[PDB]
Parts: C-alpha cells; sequence; structure tokens
DNA sequence: GTCCCTGTTCGGGCGCCC
DNA sequence: GGGGCGCCCGAACAGGGACT
C-alpha cells in the first residue's frame, strides 16, 4: 500500500493541547496498548522537537476487562482539510470497526500532527510521546481515506441483504434492520464474520418532548403569571401563541395567591394555545454547513430535557432523557452520549453541546462515564433558570 | 564526557536567523571562572573555537552555585522552533511507596554530556572577553531542558525494561532509586544503573551519591517512615513591599503542603491596586494578624508519611472563613500524607456549598496526579444540606463518596427561596430603570396593599436599579414577602443563594434574605402590561 | 449596534525543583 | 539565562440581556 497526501486548512497549525491527568488504571491500560502498538509498527516514539500534542485516555468498555484507547482528536479534526432510512429501522446495532484503520499507512509529513503523550503517576518520569504511522482511530481523515476500501468490503453484504442499512461514522458502523431481534442479531453476527475474513438501538421508538400547559380548576394570579411568561417565551417558537386575553386578567396590583376566575375569552385563548403546541414546528431545514447545537436543561429527579437547533428557536428536535444515589455528572455524560448518537443517526453529524455544569466539575469526571469512540465539541453555560421552567 | 546518543534535530522558526548581540562588560571574578570553565570544555570537545566565518554571537555570564556558566539566549530562544515540554509536573514525596532500599544519585555536568545538533551549533556562538560555539546543550537555551529530559528517558528506557520493579524517579538530572531488595543486592543494582549511565556518557559522582537516610530530594528530607520539608524561613521586615509579600505568599503556599491551617487571603488582597513591584504597603490588621497565625503554626514540627496502595485515601476538609479552605489527606488518622489549602474566589457571587464543591474538585485532580486515584472525602456538611442543594440547583453538580464530619464551622445554606407564593405575605412588584446618557436612575415598588415607593439613584446602571428595587422591597416588608421582578439578571443571582459577593449591594440584599422568614421571588416578562409590573414600570421610568 | 456584567484565558510577578 | 508545577492578580477577549 502507498499513502494519500493530507493537508491542514490554510493558515492553521497542528494541535497543541495539554495532556490531562489520568488514573492509574487508565495509564496502565494505555501503556499496555501502546507498547503493543509500537511492536506492530502502528506508532513510533518521538521527541520534544515535535511541537504538537493531543490528549489521550482510555475507556473500560461494557464490563469486559478490555480497555479501548481513545484519542481526543477534536482539535486536529477541526483543522483537517475537508441515509435517511436508518432512523426508521426497528433495531440498530453499533459496531466498532476502528482497528481496520491501522492497516493503512499515513502520509509521513502528516504523522507529526498526531502526536500524543502518556503521563506517569506522580510524575515519576517525563511524558512518553508517540506519533501515528497508520490511520488513527477518531481522526476525521481516517474514514475518508478508507472509504473506497470500506465500500469494497461491504458491497457484497449489502447485495445479499438489501433491506439492511449500513452507515459508517468514523470508528462506527451503524447497522439497521426491521428483523425481529433474534434474526437481527444473527445477521449482525453474519456481518461480523464477513468483516473478519478481510482483517442495541431502536430509532423508531424515539419520542419528542412537546411544550405543555398545566390544567387547573382554579387559577391564582401567580399561576397565570407563570403561564403568561411561559407562553410569551414559547411564542418565539410558535408565533401563533397569544397572551393578550390572559394577560388582561392581571390588571391591577394583586396578591400572588388571589384566585382569578378565567373569562370566556381567556379560556378560548388558552384552548387555542393548547392546540397550537400540538401543530409541529414549521420551517426548519437542516443545514450541513452549520453547527448542530444542543442545549440540555437539568429538570431534577433524573429528568433531563434537550433541544437540537442551528438557529435560535428553530428546533430540529426536542427531547427528554429520564433515569437516591444518583450521579448528576454521570447522568449528564450519558445524556450527551445519547443525544450525540441520535444526532449522528438522524444527520450524520455531531452537535456542539451547551453543558449546564461548571467546566472543572465536568472535566474532573466525564472520562469516568464515557463509552463512545467519538467526542463532541462542547462549551459550558450558566442556564438562566427561566428556560428550565419552559420545558417543564 | 559526551553521550553517544543521537542528537535531536532542531530548527529556527521559518524566515529567521541567529542572534547577533554584543557581549556586555563583565567583572573579572567572572572572566577568570569563564576561561577556567571554557578551557576545560574546549579541551573536552564540548565547545569549539570558531573564526570570523561565524556572524552570530550571544552574551554570556556566570553566577555562583562552584560556578555556573550561563548564556542569555533570550534572543535565540525567540527565533528557535517550539518544543512540546515533556515535564508534566513535580513528583511529590507523599506519592512515594515504602521501599526496602533507597538511593539518590545526581548526574554530573548533565547538559554538557548531551550533544547538540550539528546544524544548529553555529547559532550558539559566544565570545569570552576568545570566540566559541557549543557542541553540547547550553544553560540558557529554551530547548535544553526538554532535550535533556527526553534524552534521559531514552537512556533509562532499556534499564527500566530489564528492571521493571526498580522504581526510578527521574527529575532532570536527579535520580531517586527505590527497590524491594536487601541493601547488598540493591547496591549491586545501583552499580548496574551507574555503568548503564556511564555507557551513555552520564557520570554519577560519588560526591552526590546518597546512600543513607535522611535522603535530600526535591526540597525534602526522606526518612524511612516519614518525610519532612526542608526548613522554611519567613522575612521579618517591618516595612513590606509588593515583592516582599509575594515572597511571603509564595513561601506560605509552599509550606501549606504539609503545615495544616495556613491562610493567605488578607496578605493576597494587599496586592491589588499595585502597578509595579517596588510599592510598599500597609499591613492591614486583618493581614498582620494572619501573618502571626501562620508564623505560629510553622514553629511546630511536622511530617508526612508515604503511600500504602493497599489502604484508602482520605481527604478531610475544614472551613476557615472568607472563602478559605484547608485539607488533609491520609490513610490512617493523624498520619497525614499531605495537606493543602483552597482559596480561589470564582464568581462575582457564590455560597459555601459551591466553594466546597470546588475544593473537592481541586483535591480530586491533585490526588489523581499524585496517587492515580480519587480519595474518599470527610466534609463539614450535612448529607441533607447537600441533597437540598443538589435538588434545587439547576446545574449538574456532584461530590464523590463522602461522609459528614461535625467539625465546625459546618457548611450551610443561609436562606431558602419558597417554591410557592406566600399566603398572607404582601406582594411587591419591583422595577428599576436607568439612563445610559446621564447615569441617573430610579428603583421602586408598588404593593397589593397600596404601598408605593420610588427612590432616585445617581451614577447607576440598569442592572443596579433592578437590584436596588429588590433590596428596597426587602427593606420595607415584614418577615414574609412576595416579590415579583422582571429581571433575569437579579433573579439569576438570588436564586443561586449566594452568601457572599463582590457587590456591596448584593451583600446588603443577602443580609436581608437571611433576616426573613419567607421570601418568594417570581419572574414576569417586562413591557407586556402585566399588572402591576406595568404600574411600577411607569413610576420608575418617569423622568428616565 | 451600545453599555453592562459575567465568565475565561493568558501573561505578569513571586514560591519551589533541577 | 532555561524548563516544569503551584499561587495570586489584572488585561484582553467572549458571551447574553436590556436598551434607542
Ligand atoms: N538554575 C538552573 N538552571 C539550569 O539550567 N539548570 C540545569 C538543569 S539541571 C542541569 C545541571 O547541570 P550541572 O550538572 O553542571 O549542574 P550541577 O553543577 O548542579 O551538578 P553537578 O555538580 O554537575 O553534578 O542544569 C539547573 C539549574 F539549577
Ligand atoms: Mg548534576
Amino acid at each position: 500500500i502507498e499513502t494519500v497526501p493530507v493537508k491542514l486548512k490554510p493558515g492553521m497549525d497542528g494541535p497543541k493541547v495539554k495532556q490531562w491527568p489520568l488514573t492509574e488504571e487508565k495509564i496502565k491500560a494505555l501503556v499496555e496498548i501502546c507498547t503493543e502498538m509500537e511492536k506492530e509498527g502502528k506508532i513510533s516514539k518521538i521527541g520534544p522537537e515535535n511541537p504538537y500534542n493531543t490528549p489521550v485516555f482510555a475507556i473500560k468498555k461494557k464490563d469486559s476487562t478490555k480497555w479501548r484507547k481513545l484519542v481526543d482528536f477534536r482539535e486536529l479534526n477541526k483543522r483537517t482539510q475537508d441515509p435517511a432510512g436508518l432512523k426508521k429501522k426497528k433495531s440498530v446495532t453499533v459496531l466498532d470497526v476502528g482497528d481496520a484503520y491501522f492497516s493503512v499507512p499515513l502520509d509521513e509529513d502528516f504523522r507529526k500532527y498526531t502526536a500524543f503523550t502518556i503521563p506517569s503517576i506522580n510524575n515519576e518520569t517525563p511524558g512518553i510521546r508517540y506519533q501515528y504511522n497508520v490511520l488513527p482511530q477518531g481522526w476525521k481523515g481516517s474514514p475518508a481515506i478508507f472509504q473506497s476500501s470500506m465500500t469494497k468490503i461491504l458491497e457484497p453484504f449489502r447485495k445479499q441483504n438489501p433491506d439492511i442499512v449500513i452507515y459508517q461514522y468514523v470508528d462506527d458502523l451503524y447497522v439497521g434492520s426491521d428483523l425481529e431481534i433474534g434474526q437481527h442479531r444473527t445477521k449482525i453476527e453474519e456481518l461480523r464474520q464477513h468483516l473478519l475474513r478481510w482483517g442495541e438501538l431502536h430509532p423508531d421508538k424515539w419520542t419528542v418532548q412537546p411544550i405543555v400547559l398545566p390544567e387547573k380548576d382554579s387559577w391564582t394570579v401567580n399561576d397565570i403569571q407563570k403561564l403568561v411568561g411561559k407562553l410569551n417565551w414559547a411564542s418565539q417558537i410558535y408565533p401563533g401563541i397569544k397572551v393578550r386575553q390572559l394577560s388582561k386578567l392581571l390588571r391591577g396590583t394583586k396578591a400572588l395567591t388571589e384566585v382569578i376566575p378565567l373569562t370566556e375569552e381567556a379560556e378560548l385563548e388558552l384552548a387555542e394555545n393548547r392546540e397550537i403546541l400540538k401543530e409541529p414546528v414549521h420551517g426548519v431545514y437542516y443545514d450541513p454547513s452549520k453547527d448542530l447545537i444542543a442545549e440540555i436543561q437539568k429538570q431534577g429527579q433524573g429528568q433531563w430535557t434537550y433541544q437540537i437547533y442551528q438557529e435560535p428557536f428553530k428546533n430540529l428536535k426536542t427531547g427528554k432523557y429520564a433515569r437516591a444515589h444518583t450521579n448528576d455528572v454521570k447522568q449528564l455524560t450519558e445524556a450527551v452520549q445519547k443525544i450525540t448518537t441520535e444526532s449522528i443517526v438522524i444527520w450524520g453529524k455531531t452537535p456542539k453541546f451547551k453543558l449546564p455544569i461548571q467546566k472543572e466539575t465536568w472535566e474532573t469526571w466525564w472520562t469516568e462515564y464515557w463509552q463512545a469512540t467519538w467526542i463532541p465539541e462542547w462549551e459550558f453555560v450558566n442556564t438562566p433558570p427561566l428556560v428550565k421552567l419552559w420545558y417543564q | 564526557p559526551i553521550s553517544p546518543i543521537e542528537t535531536v534535530p532542531v530548527k529556527l522558526k521559518p524566515g529567521m536567523d541567529g542572534p547577533k548581540v554584543k557581549q556586555w562588560p563583565l567583572t573579572e571574578e567572572k572572566i577568570k571562572a569563564l576561561v577556567e570553565i571554557c578551557t576545560e570544555m574546549e579541551k573536552e570537545g564540548k565547545i569549539s573555537k570558531i573564526g570570523p566565518e561565524n556572524p552570530y554571537n550571544t552574551p554570556v555570564f556566570a553566577i555562583k552555585k562552584k560556578w555556573r556558566k550561563l548564556v542569555d539566549f533570550r534572543e535565540l530562544n525567540k527565533r528557535t522552533q517550539d518544543f512540546w515540554e515533556v515535564q508534566l509536573g513535580i513528583p511529590h514525596p507523599a506519592g512515594l511507596k515504602k521501599k526496602k532500599s533507597v538511593t539518590v544519585l545526581d548526574v554530573g555536568d548533565a547538559y554538557f554530556s548531551v550533544p547538540l545538533d550539528e546544524d544548529f551549533r553555529k547559532y550558539t556562538a559566544f565570545t569570552i572577553p576568545i570566540r566559541y560555539q557549543y557542541n553540547v546543550l547550553p544553560q540558557g537555551w529554551k530547548g535544553s531542558p526538554a532535550i535533556f529530559q527526553s534524552s534521559m528517558t531514552k537512556i533509562l528506557e532499556p534499564f527500566r525494561k530489564q528492571n521493571p520493579d526498580i522504581v526510578i524517579y527521574q527529575y532532570v538530572d536527579d535520580l531517586y532509586v527505590g527497590s524491594d531488595l536487601e541493601i547488598g543486592q540493591h547496591r549491586t543494582k545501583i552499580e548496574e544503573l551507574r555503568q548503564h549511565l556511564l555507557r551513555w556518557g552520564l557520570t554519577t559522582p560519588d560526591k552526590k551519591h546518597q546512600k543513607e537516610p535522611p535522603f535530600l530530594w526535591m526540597g525534602y528530607e526522606l526518612h524511612p517512615d516519614k518525610w519532612t520539608v526542608q526548613p522554611i524561613v519567613l522575612p521579618e521586615k517591618d516595612s513590606w513591599t509588593v515583592n516582599d509579600i509575594c515572597k511571603l505568599v509564595g513561601k506560605l503556599n509552599w509550606a501549606s503542603q504539609i503545615y495544616p491551617g495556613i491562610k493567605v487571603r488578607q496578605l493576597s488582597k494587599l496586592l491589588r491596586g499595585t502597578k509595579a513591584l517596588t510599592e510598599v504597603i500597609p499591613l492591614t490588621e486583618e493581614a498582620e494578624l494572619e501573618l502571626a497565625e501562620n508564623r505560629e503554626i510553622l514553629k511546630e514540627p511536622v511530617h508526612g508519611v508515604y503511600y500504602d496502595p493497599s489502604k484508602d485515601l482520605i481527604a478531610e476538609i475544614q472551613k476557615q472563613g472568607q472563602g478559605q479552605w484547608t485539607y488533609q489527606i491520609y490513610q490512617e488518622p493523624f498520619k497525614n500524607l499531605k495537606t493543602g489549602k483552597y482559596a480561589r474566589m470564582r464568581g462575582a457571587h457564590t455560597n459555601d456549598v459551591k466553594q466546597l464543591t470546588e475544593a473537592v474538585q481541586k483535591i480530586t485532580t491533585e490526588s489523581i496526579v499524585i496517587w492515580g486515584k480519587t480519595p474518599k472525602f470527610k466534609l463539614p456538611i450535612q448529607k441533607e444540606t447537600w441533597e437540598t442543594w443538589w435538588t434545587e440547583y439547576w446545574q449538574a453538580t456532584w461530590i464523590p463518596e463522602w461522609e459528614f464530619v461535625n467539625t465546625p464551622p459546618l457548611v450551610k445554606l443561609w436562606y431558602q427561596l419558597e417554591k410557592e407564593p406566600i399566603v398572607g405575605a404582601e406582594t411587591f412588584y419591583v422595577d428599576g430603570a436607568a439612563n445610559r446618557e446621564t447615569k441617573l436612575g430610579k428603583a421602586g415598588y408598588v404593593t397589593n396593599r397600596g404601598r408605593q415607593k420610588v427612590v432616585t439613584l445617581t451614577d447607576t446602571t440598569n442592572q443596579k436599579t433592578e437590584l436596588q428595587a429588590i433590596y428596597l422591597a426587602l427593606q420595607d416588608s415584614g418577615l414574609e414577602v412576595n416579590i415579583v421582578t422582571d429581571s433575569q439578571y437579579a433573579l439569576g443571582i438570588i436564586q443561586a443563594q449566594p452568601d457572599q459577593s463582590e457587590s456591596e449591594l448584593v451583600n446588603q440584599i443577602i443580609e436581608q434574605l437571611i433576616k426573613k422568614e419567607k421570601v418568594y421571588l417570581a419572574w414576569v416578562p417586562a413591557h407586556k402590561g402585566i399588572g402591576g409590573n406595568e404600574q411600577v414600570d411607569k413610576l420608575v421610568s418617569a423622568g428616565i
């Protein structure tokens, strides 16, 4: 085999991202995996004269005593030059075809940008640095360069099983069928066998979370005040929402716990608004040259709400994620893995997340709960407590 | 002597060229030491005499340790390529395990034993007032540390492979070597390590070969069952300057790793207005008092222990007021592995539950660096205070495994906003407006019982008037109050339950909230003619 | 757009190690 | 003169809300 040249986008350096502290577990696993990869020629030791760096860690998959190395290539990916039926299937299995990539060499003059560093416990030693000689798992370029080789492999299986949808996303193969679960699994095993000789999701059970208005036999000034603020916000998403009649009940300067009987108008306006919320959002077109943005709100009691959009108030999807000794960060981490999965399946792209958590909290613990082979972009926000009421 | 290791290839930054800089005048005490050093180096191949075919030059000088030769490559360092530093942190004694046998070796003339890339030697040209260049790593170049540290690691890698159960802590040219052998057999391994280094050109002078406890290492003294910091001494000036307090801040911080209780808030608050290092500063009573407290805890004798991987790590946190926190980490009670402080103020407004959650995060990260695992925590906060906070709070927040410790001052939430509006509590509709032009404002309220107040403010901001109005409603209400606001800004601050703030005004608001039996704060959208948010809007906007 | 207020980064100084 | 980590501080952004 001979390599494919690869460039960065013009006016861009390679990544220079500092390695973060790893646990003893993860370091032991990384050192194991790396020495073997260095035997098999997939990575080489390098020096400090290579100025590039990219974080590494490792995840303990399932219960299995098998670790998976995971390189955070988000930066490098940002800097690397540049299947509708799948969401319908009864079952989707996700396969990890990452190691296939190690069979293709990698443009020599590019290898230096794939540098990473293994830390030691208590800084017994300086870091050990490696760079890749082959297509690295997690890199944007790896499925690209390997596509033609991936197609050649799959093409016969696709022929023999035309009802089956196979989608690839970096290290991942999504395999969808309408088979009952036993024959599905048997087919997956069949596709695995086919893959060997070269070298559980349920999409149409994905519900959306509608905005919904409370029902009450008596309304206080407070109740109505909450209602009108909520409607007034929602009207930014559903311009047919109307608040005029209801608001007119709050003329005067009244006690919060004073009871207000609703007029005929106000009941009608409330009835309309109830219906308008049913009617699906209009005029939202997925734009693949724009970021997918995800917001998550903590609702409490293991309840999480999310929306995916690209323009403010123009939601592509809105959802809920539900689950004593609950672990918020775990839950959040699991929520963003779930949302990312949906987002890949529906649009083949990974959303930028707005996380309702302090940076240090998140960065302290999220690798403890991560099970995906990809990592989405994210940023940290201070949720104005208004919006957590809006998706109540 | 000179390592036969491969040189590390190194470049200038694109489109740049070597330094051309005049050697500044130098005392003869130094010139004598220079040529003494240079005649030997030149004899040994480490520096070569150059001619006039070398355009470049860089100033050199010396300081006493014997003498250390230095080169002010600040200009070369600017033109050189970037390096990824391989030194990720500083080994700490509390992460060492008990070893049967221990050695500490220093490597002799370390840098000068590692060859410098040939194609790069020319740029290192320097002139004694005689012209030379470097054939080995120079002290002052920014590439020398990483190239040394990396070369050292290549050199130790075979020995480490062959001897996986000998532990070598490698800090620049410093080696701590620990084994579970008897001293006889340990010493045989040491010798094997020294001949290994000598094969690669690195000598280990017996002069710096420590064979008996207490070992001197990284600023500590290592005894077989305990460790201590090397003596710390604080200045005793009467007049203090910026640069003096910094020396005191820094030294206290360093002490805080093993001396429990250290605090540096007030001392630090001093260094705020300053624009230059020379300024002297009045040691405020708050600060002068702190000094003595610290100064007192230093007099007592103190030591950490080593790490037993087969027991648990325990971190125990204590609160010290003014956003100051101290901790101790141990496996067995009153036998500290180490200690620390946390004192960072994050946010304009915060409470003690957040700060405690930040101390936990810090300690967790630090523990992962040193021991590679998370400790179990012991915290001055009720399991039920925590759950209240975790419930109501809108952010994901979490604390790893922990038990309560009733060692006051206990961490507590100082007030709680009601979830439902209060019956028999007067309803205040507050609001503020400000003029961006004149900076003039108004804050006021209107209440369901007919009360109405408007206060005019000067030199204010919109957000401020909005907080002023809330404060005003708190001031003129009974022990139970409903307040309706249209400010996300104000609602956002108060709903997160701060007990401390950078803002005097928010502090005053906080004090009111604690006085009250019941507060219910509610939000409405502005300019939507909600009554009587609508009625108080007219009032505070008039003339504004 | 502008001001305001809040957050983050990143470069000062000092400590400590080599 | 160099590299590392730590601590504190203030400068320069980057956001989102409220306003003419
Ligand atoms: N202030 C320092 N600047 C440095 O560049 N170094 C570097 C990093 S470690 C290396 C030590 O060099 P040397 O071995 O000649 O130092 P040394 O005289 O302390 O040790 P030795 O007497 O040669 O065994 O110098 C050390 C310093 F303390
Ligand atoms: Mg030495």
